[PDB]
């Protein structure tokens, strides 16, 4: 919907920036998500309602 | 609980036992069970090589 | 309270042991708790129950 929908140049670079930064965080995001899952990882206690 | 900033009381002990409980659940696994399984062999191999 | 009042090296030997696996475990349990508190650092959402 942009003003970049004429540019296929420029918006390919504006996408591929996105997609440099989403990749930059996505090890991070994923480690510490792991880390906060470590004690669902042993005992992940179901209660009844759940 | 509208009133968070006129009930300074309340909410920095509501903060305080959210921090506690989910600090908590890493706290015993990361530590308490590797002092359940890792205290009696330590206990028994210092015991027995002193 | 235990059977080790008396022979205070073996004592000491089980002491010591404790200590050495907290110690040993401590970094861990710290820095993890701290990584699965940043959510709630920047969003400690209080609700009406708590």
């Amino acid at each position: 919907k942009s003003s970049f929908a004429k540019h296929p140049s420029a918006r390919k670079v504006i996408s591929d920036a996105a997609a440099t930064v989403l990749a930059d965080r996505s090890y991070a995001t994923s480690d510490g998500i792991e880390i906060s899952l470590k004690p669902y990882k042993f005992d992940p206690d179901i209660q009844p309602n759940e | 609980l509208t009133n968070k900033y006129y009930c300074p009381e309340v909410f920095l002990d509501a903060v305080a036992t959210k921090l506690a409980q989910t600090a908590v659940l890493f706290l015993n696994v990361e530590m308490l069970n590797d002092f359940y399984v890792r205290f009696p062999r330590e206990v028994e191999a210092k015991l027995h090589e002193h």
